[PDB]
C-alpha cells in the first residue's frame, strides 16, 4: 500500500500493522523517500523493527489533495 | 417571421373575452 | 460555562482569530451580512508555522447571493511588528461531498444519472484544487506579564467554486486576534 | 457437520463443537456481546470485525478458539502493543464490565467457538453484513 | 325543463376546476 | 429588532388578555338555556 | 432474583402484575352475569 | 335504587356515572379506595416482578425495569455509581405496597358492597356544596404538601438521594443546602420551554430539586389551610358549573398536562432520572458516540480540531450557532445535553481542547462507551440497532417506554378532559341529552347572512 | 358597558363567522400563519435544513414547483431552540436558517387548538351536544405528532413535516427507513381507519342515497326532494336496512341510526387517534414490528421472508437520506 | 412564467373561497 | 427553468374553459 495517499483502513490488510504503526505513518505527511517511514522520528524500537520487516509494499507516489483535506486518511467517514 | 409573440395571445383574448360576455348575456336572455 | 452558554464567548499557544467584517471584491469590496449565526472564531490555533486548532471556519455570508467562504489559515514583538504570510486554502467541502444529482468525487456518481456525456461534464467530473491566501497580522497590544500579544489582521482568501462550478471571489477579512507565545 | 469443526489453535487442530454447545455459546453472544458486536463488526470501531479474514490477519492470529479465549483473558490491540483491558470487557476485569463475571471457562469456550462456526454457514452475511 | 346551476353548484364547480388545475399545472409545465 | 420584540410581547399580551378576561365575563351564562 | 428465603412463590410473582388487568375483565364478566341490566 | 339504567339514566357502559349522583357517595368512596388499592397492587407486584427477574450483571436499564430506577433514585438499595448493594430494600417496598393494596382493597370493598350507601356527619358532600368540596380539596392539598415536605426532609436528613452529578461517578448523598432562593426556584417557571432552556426539565442538581420541593410543600400547606378556612369567593361563582363532572374535567386537563411534563422529564432530564438507572437520554447517547469516536482518533494521531467533514464543518468538533465548541456531525442538535461524565470536559467556551486531549479520566470514556451502544431506539417486540438492522439484540430503553406511555396517557387524558368539559357545561346548561324539539335555539336566532334582514 | 358590549359581540351567534374567546386567539394566530406561509411558500430563500451549509431551495420563485415547494423545516443547527425573528442577527440569516417554518408552526399549532376550542364554543352557544371537538381532536393529534412531537422526540425541528407535498413524501420515506411504520400496528390501525372510514362513508352514503323517498321527477335532481328544515325523514331506514341485511346477514345491519352515526364517528376518529399516537411513540424511537432474521432453517441460515424484503427496501431508503450529514455510522434520533 | 400560472390559480381558489363564504346562497328553512 | 412552453396555455385553458361554462350555466339559472 502507498504510504502517502492511502488511509488507515487499508493498512488493515497487511499482516499485523494496526493501529500505532498506521497512526504514525499517516500523521506525518508528505514523505519523499519510500524508506523515510523507517527513520521513525518519534517511534520506539518495537515500531522501528516491525516496520523494517514491512518494506515490500510501501510507496511514496502521490499525495492527492482530494485524499488529504484534514483527517481523510484517519476517518474518511466510510463505515 | 419576426412577429410579436404575444400578438397571438393578444389576438385571441381580444376576440373571445368579449365573445363569451355576449354568449353569457345571450344565454341568460334565452333561458 | 453556564455564563457563556447561550452568549457566545468563543465566537505558541491557542491563537484565536475573531473577524467582524467580510468585504467580498465583487465585479470593489462590498460588505455583506453573516448568515451563519456566530461561528467564525478561528480559535485555538521570525516565522510562524501553522498547527492544529480550528484553522477552518465555513461561514456563508450574503443582491441576494449566498457566498459560502471557507475562512481558513492552513500554512521583537512591539506595537508595530507584523507577521505577514501566506496560507493554503483547502476546498470548502472535501471530495466525499455529493451534489443533488448523486455525483461526487471520493464517493458518488461520475455523471448525471437523471438523463441518458454532454455539456454537463463541467459539473460531472469534480476537481479538488487548492487556493492561496495572503494574511497580514498586525501586533498592537503586547502584555508580557501574561506572556501574550494581540492585534488586528487583514486576510484575502478565495471563496468556494462548488467543486469547479462557479468562479469564486476574494473576501477581505478584518478582526482582532490574541495569542499566548510560549 | 464440518461447520462444527473450527480452528482450535495456531498449531493446527480442527476441533468439533456439539450442536447444543454451539447454541449455548450463540445465546451468550446475544446477551453480553451483542450490545455492540451485533452483526459481525464492532460499533465502537467499525474496522475490527469478527470475521475470518480479519481474525486470521490479527496480530497475533486470533482466528482460533484458544486465541479468542485468550483474547477474552486479555484485551490488546490488533497488533498487541498495549493490553488495554479497560476500554474492552475482560475476563480478569469484572469491575469495568460485569457481563462476564458469571461466565465460566466453558462459557468463554462456547462463545469463542460460535464466532468461528458461522462464517461458512453465512459467508457474506456475517463478515460486514449483507451490504 | 331548462338546465340549472345553482350558486352552490357554481362554487363547487369553480373549486373543483381551480384545485384540479392547480394540481395538474405542475405536470403540464413539467 | 428590540422594538419588534416589544410589539410581539404586547400583541400576544393583548390577545391572551382578551381571551382570559373574556372567560371571566360569566361565560357559562352565555348559553341559550338561561 | 428475589430473596431465597421467599423464593417459593415462583409463578405467583409472574401473576401479580397482570392481576389488575383481570379486574377490568371481571367488570365485563359481572355485567354479563347481571345481563347488563 | 340507582343501579340500573332505567332509574339512573346511565347505560352499563357508562355505569360509573351512576356514582355521580350525590346520594350515592358511599359508593363513590368505595370505587376510589378500591382503585387506589389496585394502584398499590400494581406498585407492589410489578416491582416484585422486576426483582424476581433481575440479573445483577446487566446494570438496571437493560432489564426493562421501570420501578427499580425510581427506588434507586431515592438512594435506597444502591450506593456508589448506582451499584445495587442489596436486593432486599426493593423487596421490602414491593411487599409494603402489597400490604397497602390489601388494606385499601378491603376499604374499597367495604364502601362498595357493605358500607353505608350515603355518607353523612362531616363526610357528606354534595357537588353543589362548594364550601364542603373546597374543604375536601383543602385537605387533599394539605396532605399533598406534607408528603412533599416529608420527601424534602428525607432528601435532606434521612439517607439521601442519588446525585448523578456527585464528584466522580455519582454516589448517594443527602442534600444539606437546598436552593431556597425565590429568584432561582421560580425562575425555572419563566424559562422558555424551548431548546437550550427546557423550562423545568433542565433542573439539574439536587439543591434546586429539593428547594423547589420545600417551597411547594409550604405553598401546598398554605393553600390547603386556605381552602379549609376560606370558602369559594363570589368571583368564582359563575366561572364554570359547580358540578362533579366539572371537577373531574379540570382534574383531567391538569393531569394530562402533567403527564406530558413527565414525558419530557423522563426523556430529557438526567438528574431526577439518573442514566445509571434509566439509561442515557438520546442527547447524551448521541454526544457519547461523538466522544468515543473522538477518543478513537486520539492515539492514532488524527488532530481533531483541524478535521473537516463532508461539508467543511467540523468532523468531530465544531462551533454552535451561539459559537461554543460542540461535537460535530448530526449530533450538533444535541449541543444542549449536559451529562456528568462530560462536564469535566466543559470549559468556558464549551469543549475546550485543553481538558479534552490530556483529559478523559478513564471511567468517562467507559461510561460514554456504555451510553453510545445503549441508545433509546427499538421496537414493540424489544429489539435494538436502528430499525432497518438485523434482529439479534433484544432491548428497548426504559426512557422510550415511559415517554411513549405518558404521551399516550397525556393525549387520552386531554381528550377525556375535553369530553368532560363539554359534557359538564352542557349538562349544567340543560341540553346534554339533545335539542329540545319544542324549542330549538337556532330557530330562535336571527340569520347570519348579511342580505337577510 | 363597553366591555359588556364587546363580550356580547365576541360571543355573538349573530356573526357570519363565530368568533368567541377561542376565536379571538385563533384569528391572529391564523393571520400570522397564513401570512408567513403564503410569503414563504412563494418567496423564501433556500434553507440550510441539516445545518451543513447545503441550502435546500423550497419556495415557488426559486425555480420550484407547486408539488415540490415547501416551507423548509428549521435548520438542524438550531434543533429545538426558540428562534424567532428577533433573536437572529438579521432578516437574512433568519430566512437562511428556516425561521419561517418555526414561525408558521408556532402559530399553526395553537391556532388548531383554538379552532377545536372554538368548535366547542359554538356548540355551547347553540345548545347542541359538545363533542364535534372530540372528532376534530383526531386530525389535530395527527398534525401535532408530525409538527411538534416528532421534532421534540428526535431533537430537531428539521425532522418535522415539511410544509410541502414532496417534502411530505420525503418525510414518509425517511420515517419508514428509520422506524418501519408500515410494520407498526398503530399505523395498520390508522390505515384500517382511513380506508374503512372511506368504505363506511361510501357505504352509508350509497345506502341513504339508494333508499330515497320519491318526491321528484326524473328530469330534476333527487336533492330537490329534501327541503332544508323539513321534519319528515327524507329516506327509508327500513328499506336500506332490509337491503343491507339481505346483502350480508340478519343481525349485521344497524337498525338504529344514532348508534350508526356514533360508529361513523368512532371508527376513523379512534383509528386516527391511534396512528397519531404511533407517530408519537416512534418519536421516542419505539418503532414497528421487527421480523428480520426470524425464520431460520436447520443449520441456522436466515430464510428471507417478506418482512426481510421490506427491510431491504427500507435499507435502500435508509442509506440515502441526509447523505452529507452522518459522520458516524449510527444515525440516532 | 410558470410561477405566474400557479399564483393566478391560487388567487382563483382564494376568490372562490371568499365568494362562497361571503356571497353564499342563503339556506332558507323550508 | 426548462419547462414546457405550452404548459402555461395548457394550465389556463384547463381551468377557465370549464369555468366560463359553469358561469354561463349559473348566470342563466339566476336570470
Ligand atoms: C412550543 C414548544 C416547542 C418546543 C418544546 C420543546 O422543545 O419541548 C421540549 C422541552 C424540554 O426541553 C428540552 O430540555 C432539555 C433540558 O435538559 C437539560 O437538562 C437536563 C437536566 O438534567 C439534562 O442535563 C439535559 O441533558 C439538558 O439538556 C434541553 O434544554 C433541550 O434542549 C430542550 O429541548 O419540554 C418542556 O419544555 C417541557 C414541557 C413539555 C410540553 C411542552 C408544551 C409546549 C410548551 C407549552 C407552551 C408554553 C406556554
Ligand atoms: C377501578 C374500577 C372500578 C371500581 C372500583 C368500580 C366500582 C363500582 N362500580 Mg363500576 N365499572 C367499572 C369499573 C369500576 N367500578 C367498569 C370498567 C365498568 C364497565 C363494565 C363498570 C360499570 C359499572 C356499572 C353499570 C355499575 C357500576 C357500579 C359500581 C359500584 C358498586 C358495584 C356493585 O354493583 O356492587 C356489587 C358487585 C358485586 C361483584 C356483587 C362500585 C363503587 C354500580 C353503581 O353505579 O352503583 C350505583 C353499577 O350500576 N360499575
Ligand atoms: C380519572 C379519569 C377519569 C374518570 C374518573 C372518568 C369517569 C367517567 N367517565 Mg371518562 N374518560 C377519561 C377519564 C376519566 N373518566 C379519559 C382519559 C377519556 C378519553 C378516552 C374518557 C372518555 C369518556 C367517555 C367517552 C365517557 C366517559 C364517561 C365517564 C363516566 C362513566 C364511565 C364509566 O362508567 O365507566 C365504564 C368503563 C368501561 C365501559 C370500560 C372502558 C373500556 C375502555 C374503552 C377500553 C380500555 C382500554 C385500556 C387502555 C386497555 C365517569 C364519571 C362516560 C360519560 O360521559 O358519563 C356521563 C362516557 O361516555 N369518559
Ligand atoms: C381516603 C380513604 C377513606 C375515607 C375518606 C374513608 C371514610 C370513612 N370510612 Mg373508611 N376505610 C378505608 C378508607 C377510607 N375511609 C380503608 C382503606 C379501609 C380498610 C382499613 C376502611 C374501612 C372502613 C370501615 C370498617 C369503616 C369505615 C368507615 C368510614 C366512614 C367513617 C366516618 C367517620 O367519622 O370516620 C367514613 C365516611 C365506617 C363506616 O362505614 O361508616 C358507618 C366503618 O365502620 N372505613
Ligand atoms: C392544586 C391546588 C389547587 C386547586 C385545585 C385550587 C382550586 C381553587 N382555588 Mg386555590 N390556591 C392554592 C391551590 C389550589 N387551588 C394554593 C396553593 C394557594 C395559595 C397558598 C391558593 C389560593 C387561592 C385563593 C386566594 C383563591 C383560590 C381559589 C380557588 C378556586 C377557583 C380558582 C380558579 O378557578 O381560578 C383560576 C386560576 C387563577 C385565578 C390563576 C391564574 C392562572 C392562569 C389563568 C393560568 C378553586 C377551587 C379562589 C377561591 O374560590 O377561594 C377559596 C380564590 O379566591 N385559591
Ligand atoms: C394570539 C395572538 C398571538 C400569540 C399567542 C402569538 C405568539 C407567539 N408569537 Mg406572534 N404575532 C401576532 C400574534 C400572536 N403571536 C400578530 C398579530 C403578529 C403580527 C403583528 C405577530 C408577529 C410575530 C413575529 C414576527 C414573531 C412572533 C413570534 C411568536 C412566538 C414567540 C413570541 C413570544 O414569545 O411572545 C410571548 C408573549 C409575551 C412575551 C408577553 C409566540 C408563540 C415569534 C416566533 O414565531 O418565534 C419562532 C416571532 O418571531 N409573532
Ligand atoms: C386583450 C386584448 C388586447 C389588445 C391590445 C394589445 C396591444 C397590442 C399587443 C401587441 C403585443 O405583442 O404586446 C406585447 C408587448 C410586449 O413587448 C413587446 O413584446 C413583443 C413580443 O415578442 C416584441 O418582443 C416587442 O418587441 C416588445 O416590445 O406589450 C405591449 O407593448 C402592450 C402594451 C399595451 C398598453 C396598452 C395601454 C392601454 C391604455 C389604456
Ligand atoms: C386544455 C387543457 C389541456 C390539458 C391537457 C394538456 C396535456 C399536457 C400539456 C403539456 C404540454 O406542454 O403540451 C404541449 C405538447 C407539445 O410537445 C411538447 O412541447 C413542449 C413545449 O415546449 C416541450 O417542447 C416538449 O418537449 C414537447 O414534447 O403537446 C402534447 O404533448 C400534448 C399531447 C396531448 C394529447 C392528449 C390526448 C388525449 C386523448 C384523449
Ligand atoms: C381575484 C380574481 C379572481 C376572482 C375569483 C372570484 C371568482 C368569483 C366567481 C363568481 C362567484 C360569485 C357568483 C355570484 C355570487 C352572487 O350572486 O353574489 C351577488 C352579490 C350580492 O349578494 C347577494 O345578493 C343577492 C341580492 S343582490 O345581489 O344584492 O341584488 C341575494 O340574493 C343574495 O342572497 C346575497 O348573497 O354581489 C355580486 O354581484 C357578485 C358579482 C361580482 C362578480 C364576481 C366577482 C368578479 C371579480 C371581482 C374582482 C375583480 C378582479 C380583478 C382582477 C382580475
Ligand atoms: C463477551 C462479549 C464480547 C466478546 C467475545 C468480544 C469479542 C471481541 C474480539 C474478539 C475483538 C477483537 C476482534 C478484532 O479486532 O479483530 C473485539 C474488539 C472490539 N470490541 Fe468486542 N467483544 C465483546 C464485547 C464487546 C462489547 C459489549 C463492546 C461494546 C462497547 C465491544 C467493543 C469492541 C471494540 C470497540 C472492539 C475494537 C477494539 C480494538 O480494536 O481493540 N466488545 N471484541
Ligand atoms: C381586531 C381584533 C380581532 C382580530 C384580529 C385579527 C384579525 C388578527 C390578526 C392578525 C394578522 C393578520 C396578523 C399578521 C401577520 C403577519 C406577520 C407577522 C408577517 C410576516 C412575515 C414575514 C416574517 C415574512 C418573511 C419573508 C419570507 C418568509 C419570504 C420572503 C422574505 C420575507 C422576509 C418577506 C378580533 C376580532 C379577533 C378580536 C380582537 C381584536
Ligand atoms: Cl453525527
Ligand atoms: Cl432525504
Amino acid at each position: 500500500i502507498d504510504v502517502n495517499n492511502t488511509n488507515i483502513a487499508a493498512f488493515r490488510k497487511h499482516r499485523g500493522l494496526y493501529p500505532t504503526i498506521a497512526g504514525k505513518v499517516v500523521s506525518n505527511a508528505p514523505y519523499d523517500s519510500i524508506e523515510d517511514i523507517l527513520d521513525i522520528p518519534g517511534l520506539r524500537e518495537v515500531e522501528k523493527d516491525r516496520l523494517q520487516k514491512n518494506m515490500d509494499i510501501f510507496t511514496i507516489s502521490d499525495p492527492v489533495p482530494a485524499l488529504v483535506e484534514g483527517a481523510d486518511r484517519f476517518n474518511n467517514g466510510v463505515y | 417571421m419576426e412577429t410579436n409573440k404575444l400578438g397571438f395571445v393578444a389576438s385571441v383574448l381580444f376576440v373571445f373575452v368579449p365573445t363569451v360576455f355576449l354568449l353569457i348575456l345571450y344565454i341568460q336572455t334565452a333561458s | 460555562y453556564d455564563d457563556i452558554r447561550g452568549s457566545g464567548l468563543a465566537n505558541i499557544r491557542s491563537l484565536c482569530l475573531q473577524p467582524q467584517t467580510f468585504l467580498v471584491e465583487t465585479f470593489r469590496f462590498v460588505e455583506g451580512k453573516l448568515l451563519t449565526r456566530s461561528s467564525f472564531t478561528l480559535d485555538q490555533v521570525l516565522t510562524f508555522v501553522e498547527q492544529g486548532g480550528f484553522d477552518f471556519q465555513p461561514v456563508t455570508v450574503q443582491n441576494g447571493d449566498r457566498v459560502p467562504l471557507l475562512f481558513t489559515v492552513k500554512g521583537t514583538i512591539r506595537p508595530s511588528t507584523r507577521f505577514s504570510g501566506s496560507f493554503d486554502v483547502p476546498p470548502y467541502r472535501t471530495s466525499s461531498f455529493i451534489d443533488p444529482k448523486g455525483r461526487g468525487l471520493a464517493v458518488g456518481y461520475d455523471a448525471a444519472v437523471g438523463i441518458p456525456r454532454e455539456a454537463f461534464s463541467r459539473q460531472n467530473n469534480k476537481s479538488f484544487k487548492v487556493g492561496t491566501g495572503n494574511i497580514v497580522l498586525q501586533v498592537d497590544r503586547v502584555n508580557q506579564s501574561t506572556g501574550e500579544i494581540s492585534g488586528s489582521f487583514e486576510s484575502q482568501q478565495p471563496s468556494d467554486t462548488d467543486f469547479g462550478s462557479k468562479p469564486a471571489m476574494t473576501v477581505k477579512i478584518l478582526g482582532q486576534f490574541y495569542s499566548r507565545i510560549t | 457437520a464440518n461447520l462444527r469443526t473450527i480452528p482450535l489453535n495456531e498449531a493446527g487442530d480442527t476441533v468439533t463443537l456439539s450442536l447444543e454447545e454451539f447454541t449455548r455459546g450463540q445465546q451468550k453472544f446475544n446477551n453480553a456481546c451483542a450490545i455492540c458486536h451485533l452483526g459481525g463488526i464492532t460499533k465502537t470501531n467499525p474496522n475490527v470485525g469478527l470475521d475470518t479474514e480479519s481474525l486470521a490477519g490479527a496480530f497475533p492470529d486470533r482466528n482460533n478458539l484458544e486465541g479468542l479465549v485468550d483474547y477474552l483473558h486479555n484485551p490488546t490491540t490488533y497488533d498487541g502493543l498495549t493490553e488495554i483491558s479497560e476500554l474492552h470487557p475482560s475476563t480478569k476485569s469484572s469491575d469495568i464490565y460485569p457481563k462476564m463475571r458469571n461466565l465460566t471457562e466453558d462459557d468463554l469456550r462456547a462463545i469463542s467457538g460460535h464466532i468461528l462456526l458461522m462464517p461458512k454457514i453465512r459467508g457474506d452475511q456475517w463478515g460486514a453484513g449483507k451490504t | 325543463q331548462p338546465v340549472e346551476l345553482n350558486r352552490t353548484s357554481l362554487y363547487l364547480g369553480l373549486l373543483v376546476v381551480f384545485v384540479t388545475g392547480l394540481l395538474f399545472s405542475s405536470y403540464f409545465f413539467n | 429588532m428590540v422594538t419588534l420584540k416589544i410589539v410581539v410581547y404586547l400583541t400576544v399580551s393583548f390577545f391572551v388578555g382578551l381571551f382570559i378576561f373574556g372567560f371571566l365575563s360569566g361565560d357559562p351564562a352565555r348559553n341559550p338555556s338561561g | 432474583e428475589l430473596p431465597e428465603a421467599y423464593r417459593a412463590f415462583g409463578p405467583l410473582i409472574d401473576v401479580l402484575p397482570i392481576l389488575p388487568i383481570f379486574f377490568l375483565l371481571l367488570a365485563f364478566v359481572w355485567q354479563a352475569s347481571v345481563g347488563f341490566r | 335504587p340507582g343501579y340500573d339504567e332505567a332509574t339512573s339514566g346511565y347505560a352499563w357502559w357508562a355505569g360509573n356515572a351512576r356514582l355521580i349522583t350525590p346520594e350515592l357517595t358511599g359508593r363513590f368512596l368505595g370505587a376510589h379506595v378500591a382503585h387506589a388499592g389496585l394502584v398499590a397492587l400494581w406498585a407492589g407486584g410489578m416491582l416484585l416482578f422486576e426483582v424476581s427477574h433481575f440479573n445483577l450483571s446487566k446494570p438496571m436499564y437493560e432489564q426493562g425495569c421501570i420501578l427499580m430506577p425510581h427506588i434507586a433514585t431515592l438512594g435506597i438499595g444502591v450506593g456508589q455509581s448506582g451499584e445495587i448493594t442489596s436486593m432486599f430494600p426493593f423487596f421490602a417496598i414491593g411487599v409494603a405496597h402489597l400490604i397497602g393494596s390489601a388494606v385499601l382493597g378491603i376499604g374499597g370493598m367495604y364502601h362498595a358492597i357493605k358500607g353505608p350507601e350515603k355518607l353523612y356527619g362531616f363526610f357528606q358532600f354534595d357537588w353543589t356544596d362548594r364550601a364542603k368540596v373546597a374543604q375536601i380539596l383543602g385537605f387533599h392539598i394539605a396532605i399533598l404538601g406534607i408528603f412533599a415536605l416529608l420527601f424534602a426532609a428525607k432528601a435532606m436528613y434521612w439517607g439521601g438521594l442519588y446525585d448523578p452529578w456527585a464528584p466522580g461517578g455519582g454516589d448517594v448523598r443527602l442534600v444539606t443546602n437546598p436552593t431556597l432562593d425565590p429568584r432561582i426556584i421560580f425562575g425555572y417557571l419563566i424559562k422558555r420551554p424551548t431548546g437550550g432552556e427546557g423550562w423545568i426539565v433542565s433542573v439539574n442538581n439536587l439543591e434546586d430539586i429539593i428547594g423547589g420541593h420545600i417551597w411547594i410543600g409550604c405553598i401546598l400547606i398554605a393553600g390547603g389551610i386556605w381552602h379549609i378556612l376560606v370558602p369559594p369567593l363570589r368571583w368564582t361563582y359563575n366561572l364554570f358549573p359547580w358540578t362533579g363532572e366539572t371537577y373531574l374535567s379540570q382534574s383531567l386537563g391538569n393531569v394530562a398536562g402533567q403527564a406530558f411534563i413527565a414525558a419530557a422529564f423522563i426523556w430529557f432530564n438526567n438528574t431526577a432520572y439518573p442514566s445509571v438507572f434509566y439509561g442515557p437520554t438520546v442527547p447524551e447517547s448521541s454526544q457519547a458516540q461523538s466522544f468515543v469516536f473522538l477518543m478513537r482518533d486520539q492515539g492514532m494521531g488524527a488532530d481533531v480540531a483541524s478535521a473537516q467533514g463532508p461539508t467543511g464543518l467540523g468532523k468531530y468538533l465544531q462551533r454552535s450557532p451561539t459559537g461554543e465548541i460542540i461535537f460535530g456531525g448530526e449530533t450538533m442538535r444535541f449541543w444542549d445535553a449536559r451529562a456528568p461524565w462530560l462536564e469535566p470536559l466543559r470549559g468556558k467556551n464549551g469543549l475546550d481542547l485543553d481538558k479534552l486531549q490530556h483529559d478523559v479520566q478513564p471511567w468517562q470514556l467507559r461510561r460514554a462507551a456504555e451510553y453510545m451502544t445503549h441508545s433509546p431506539i427499538g421496537s414493540l417486540n424489544s429489539v435494538a440497532g436502528l430499525a432497518t438492522e438485523s434482529n439479534a439484540f433484544n432491548y428497548v430503553s426504559p426512557r422510550t417506554w415511559l415517554a411513549s406511555a405518558h404521551f399516550i396517557f397525556g393525549f387520552f387524558f386531554l381528550v377525556g378532559h375535553l369530553w368532560h368539559a363539554g359534557r359538564a357545561r352542557a349538562a349544567a346548561a340543560g341540553f346534554e341529552t339533545g335539542l329540545d324539539r319544542e324549542d330549538e335555539p337556532v330557530l330562535s336566532m336571527a340569520p347570519i347572512d348579511p342580505s337577510l334582514r | 358597558s363597553q366591555w359588556e358590549r364587546f363580550c356580547q359581540w365576541i360571543t355573538s351567534t349573530e356573526n357570519r363567522l363565530y368568533i368567541g374567546w377561542f376565536g379571538v386567539l385563533m384569528l391572529p394566530l391564523l393571520g400570522v400563519s397564513i401570512t408567513v406561509f403564503v410569503t414563504a411558500f412563494i418567496a423564501a430563500p433556500p434553507v440550510d435544513i441539516d445545518g451543513i451549509r447545503e441550502p435546500l431551495s423550497g419556495s415557488l420563485l426559486y425555480g420550484n414547483n407547486i408539488i415540490t415547494a415547501a416551507v423548509v423545516p428549521t435548520s438542524n443547527a438550531i434543533g429545538l431552540h426558540f428562534y424567532p425573528i428577533w433573536e437572529a442577527a438579521t432578516l437574512d440569516e433568519w430566512l437562511y436558517n428556516g425561521g419561517p417554518y418555526q414561525m408558521i408552526a408556532f402559530h399553526y399549532i395553537p391556532a388548531l387548538l383554538c379552532y377545536l376550542g372554538r368548535e366547542w364554543e359554538l356548540s355551547y352557544r347553540l345548545g347542541m351536544r359538545p363533542w364535534i371537538c372530540i372528532a376534530y381532536s383526531a386530525p389535530v393529534a395527527a398534525t401535532i405528532s408530525v409538527f411538534l412531537i416528532y421534532p421534540i422526540g428526535q431533537g430537531s425541528f428539521s425532522d418535522g413535516l415539511p410544509m410541502g407535498i414532496s417534502g411530505t413524501f420525503n418525510f414518509m420515506f425517511v420515517f419508514q427507513a428509520e422506524h418501519n411504520i408500515l410494520m407498526h400496528p398503530f399505523h395498520m390501525l390508522g390505515v384500517a381507519g382511513v380506508l374503512g372510514g372511506s368504505l363506511f362513508c361510501a357505504m352509508h352514503g350509497s345506502l341513504v342515497t339508494s333508499s330515497l323517498v320519491r318526491e321528484t321527477s326524473d328530469s330534476q335532481s333527487q336533492n330537490e326532494g329534501y327541503k332544508f328544515g323539513q321534519e319528515e325523514e327524507t329516506y327509508n331506514i327500513l328499506a336500506a336496512h332490509g337491503y343491507f341485511g339481505r346483502l350480508i346477514f340478519q343481525y349485521a345491519s344497524f337498525n338504529n341510526s344514532r348508534q350508526l352515526h356514533f360508529f361513523l364517528a368512532a371508527w376513523p376518529v379512534v383509528c386516527i387517534w391511534f396512528v397519531a399516537l404511533g407517530i408519537s411513540t416512534m418519536a421516542f424511537n419505539l418503532n414497528g414490528f421487527n421480523f428480520n432474521h426470524s425464520v431460520l432453517d436447520s443449520q441456522g441460515r436466515v430464510l428471507p421472508s417478506w418482512a426481510d424484503v421490506v427491510n431491504r427496501a427500507s435499507l435502500g431508503f435508509e442509506v440515502m437520506h441526509e447523505r452529507n450529514a452522518h459522520n458516524f455510522p449510527l444515525d440516532l434520533a | 412564467m410558470e410561477a405566474v400560472a400557479y399564483i393566478l390559480i391560487f388567487a382563483c381558489i382564494i376568490g372562490t373561497l371568499f365568494f362562497a363564504i361571503a356571497f353564499r346562497e342563503p339556506p332558507k328553512i323550508t
